[PDB]
This record gives structure tokens, sequence and C-alpha cells, in this order.
């Protein structure tokens, strides 16, 4: 079974050099080229460059004025991507694949690492609610939430009642503020009728500054 | 550097219903040999690219057969027989024939359905956060098609812009709906400095713009 | 002369054209 398991995601501050992991197993390590390729926001696939594992032969593309170096160790059929000199444009998923020979190209690929270049301090989220009210009201629902608000890096995630509660929920995806942390909103639609006597709690989790907060949302 | 160019950008399809998308190359992809140095990748919803169709015209062994893969040197086009929902992700053409490799922009496929206004509902800021000294009131447009949509605040009437930020989900698997958030943002000492907080939501299932507004402060 | 050469650069070092250089 080929597979190529990458690194997690990694926040790096502007001006310095992110080394991102590509382990091979399932297939002979030394004589595939193993290529690197990324995915920023608003740009489709850009490649970066390959090696291949047995003699370290690369190739690079130009564009990437030098700042790449890809390395292969072969104790541990692990790949390498470095890139130095981080830009905030650099902010993209980038991907190693697994070139297959007689005209296959890149079959396999890796899940991807999240590279965020960012100059922002680690920062738990504060968390308020989206109460509901006669501005709040659809059909027979009544819509309520959570603004998860001034957090950084990614990913926080919330839950509903602990779990409980996953039908007619929307999480949005986080936006970067001017400030340079994030802020999101989760919301859920539910019964009006039953907003007096039915508890509503959002469950707010952010690994990266080991913060939990539970928020009750009541009506006003 | 050979420019890999698709069209069209975004691409709605209907579920039973043939679809077709297409790539051009600045320079012909084909080879003395006779292949065609052209390849297919679909990127479906939180997965990582795969490979569809490789040189031009063959299909990687268990992808489904209502996917082909035709063209000339420089001009080709992926298409869909018979369109499935699983199908939906972004389409990428590629080449191979010369360093370095390079990509098209992409094609994003997402479901064609029926019409749908949103849900509107807008929420003032919470007093936790006020007395935080800061206000964000929250605009919800929820399970609407398609995803085009208008949202403007109005304070006292007045129109404001730039202090807004909004964000949209992914169409719902299941619904074929998108639903977006528009959240206002300002320090609590200029929120108080007005009274009428509006959302006025113009959408292509809403015979006119509508509008959900607050007092603030009373309600 | 058979051209053993890789067609692409997707095949440099590819078993094919290690075979074909090997019979040459
Ligand atoms: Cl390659």
């Amino acid at each position: 079974q080929v597979q190529l398991v990458q690194s997690g995601a990694e926040v790096k501050k502007p001006g310095s050099s992110v080394k991102v992991s590509c382990k091979a197993s399932g297939y002979a390590f030394s004589y595939s080229w193993i290529n690197w390729v990324r995915q920023a926001p608003g740009q489709g696939l850009e490649w970066m460059g390959r090696i291949f594992p047995g003699d370290g032969d690369t190739d690079y593309n130009g564009k990437f004025k030098g700042r790449v170096t890809i390395t292969a160790d072969k104790s541990t059929s692990t790949a390498y991507m470095e890139l130095s000199s981080l830009r905030s444009e650099d902010t993209a998923v980038y991907y190693c694949a697994r070139n297959v020979f007689d005209g296959y190209w890149l079959v396999y690929w890796g899940q991807g690492t999240l590279v965020t270049v960012s100059s922002a301090s680690t920062k738990g989220p504060s968390v308020f609610p989206l109460a509901p009210s006669s501005k709040s009201t659809s059909g027979g629902t009544a819509a309520l939430g959570c603004l998860v608000k001034d957090y950084f890096p990614e990913p926080v995630t919330v839950s509903w009642n602990s779990g409980a509660l996953t039908s007619g929920v929307h999480t949005f995806p986080a936006v970067l503020q001017s400030s340079g942390l994030y802020s999101l909103s989760s919301v859920v639609t539910v019964p009006s009728s039953s907003l007096g006597t039915q508890t509503y709690i959002c469950n707010v989790n952010h690994k990266p500054s080991n913060t939990k907060v539970d928020k009750k949302v009541e009506p006003k | 550097d050979i420019v890999m160019t698709q069209t069209p950008l975004s691409l709605p399809v209907t579920p039973g219903e043939p679809a077709s998308i297409s790539c051009r190359s600045s320079k012909s992809l084909l080879h003395s040999n006779g292949i065609t140095y052209l390849y297919w990748y679909l990127q479906k919803p939180g997965q990582s690219p795969q490979l569809l169709i490789y040189q031009m015209s063959n299909l990687v062994s268990g992808v489904p057969d209502r996917f082909s893969g035709s063209g000339s040197g420089t001009d080709f086009t992926l298409k869909i027989s018979r369109v499935e929902a699983e199908d939906v992700g972004v389409y990428y053409c590629a080449q191979n024939l010369e360093l370095p490799y390079t990509f098209g922009g992409g094609t994003k496929v997402e479901i064609k359905r029926t019409v749908a206004a949103p849900s509107v509902f807008i929420f003032p800021p919470s007093d936790e956060q006020l007395k935080s000294g800061t206000a964000s009131v929250v605009c919800l447009l929820n399970n609407f098609y398609p995803r085009e949509a208008k949202v403007q605040w109005k304070v006292d009437n007045a129109l404001q812009s730039g202090n807004s930020q909004e964000s949209v989900t992914e169409q719902d698997s299941k619904d074929s709906t998108y639903s977006l958030s528009s959240t206002l943002t300002l320090s609590k000492a200029d929120y108080e400095k007005h009274k009428v907080y509006a959302c006025e939501v113009t959408h292509q299932g809403l015979s006119s713009p509508v509008t959900k507004s607050f007092n603030r402060g009373e309600c | 002369i058979y051209n053993c050469e890789p067609a692409n650069p997707s095949e440099k070092n590819s078993p094919s054209t290690q075979y074909c250089y090997s019979i040459q």
C-alpha cells in the first residue's frame, strides 16, 4: 500500500524557513521522483521541484528564486521541501506527490501541509453569544449561535451541546481580521417555541493555545 | 514556460446530465512518439488531488467509465457522460512535456439546483462583547442557492463600507445550498453613536431586497 | 540509432529507459 504522510500544519514568521516532510512507504523510495506542488488561495496548483532519492538529483522551478531546497533521508524514506525567506504569499498547502513511471505521472499524493506565514502570536479566542430574537426567526424556527473571536492560529473546533446537537449547524470558515487574528461564527437553527426550556451551549476548542470554552446562548 | 488555461472557472452541473470542461496549452503537448502529455487531476472537497486521466485520453484504472478525455495538441476536453454527485471538486489540467511542470487554474464543479432564497437573521452585539469594548453585529443568510448574494449594512439608514467581513460555506453535500455570514465590527463607542442597525440582503430568490433590522438596546 | 532517451522529464531514470539502454 503506497502511502505518503506529511508533517502537520505549520505557522511560520515572515523571513523564516520552513521544512515540510513527506514520509513514504509501500514502494521503493529510492527509485521514484518525489515532486512538491503547492496550492495557494486564489491560485491553482504550482510546481516547486522534485528529487530522485536514489542519487539525490533535483530539479527546481526557476520561479522560486533559489528559495527551495529539496532533500531526501534514505534512513527513514522521508523527502523534504524547505522554503526560505517566507512571505505572506507563501501561505499555501504544500503537497508531495510520487511520479509513477511509464506515463502515469503523479498518481500518489500526500495529504498536504498547510503553511501559514504570519507575524501573529498564539492567542485563545473570546466566545460571545449570538442570541435568538424576534429578528432571527423563520418558518417555525429560530437561529442562534456563537461568535468565536480574536484567536491565532487556526484551527478552532465548535460543537453544540457537547456534540448532541449536529442538525442545522453551520460553522463558517474563519476570517482573517486586520489585526492578524481570526474570527468565526457557528450557528444552529432550532424550534423557536422551545427556546425557553431548551438549553443551547457551544463548545469551543483551540488546541494551539490549549483553550476550551463553553458558552450558553439564551434569548435576548 | 508552458501556460495552461482552463474554462469555465466555475461549472454548476446537474446529476444525470453530461458535463464538459476545457483546457488549452500555449504550446503543443504532442510528442513525436504520438503521445500527448496532458493530464487531468481532480481535487474533491477536503481531499488531496487525484489523477483521473493520463496522457490526454487514458483513464486511470478504477476511475468511473463516465469520464473521458480527448483533444488536439493544444486544446483539450474532459467529458463526464452522465454526472454523479460524487464528481464535484476542482479539476486541474497539467502538462509534463517540459520542466517546469505547469497546471491550469482549475475549474470548480458544483451542483446545480433550483433557486432558493436565503432565510435572513440579524444579531446585535452581546452585552459581554460590548463590555470588552467592541461591537460585532452579525447578519446570517441561511440555506440559499445560487451562491451569489449581496449584503449591505445600514446604520441609521447610512450605508457603511469597509467595516464588515463575509464568510460563506462550501456547498452543502445534501441540499446543495450555501449559507453566508456578514459581520460588521465597530468600537463600542462608535457603536453607541447610532441607533438603527440593518442588514439589506439582495438575492436571485428574493423578489425584492430583504431587510432585517433592530434598534440598539430596545427589543 | 535506436533512441532510449526518456520521452519527457517524468521518465528520467525510468525502468524502461534503463532497460532500453541495457540491451543496445
Ligand atoms: Cl516527475
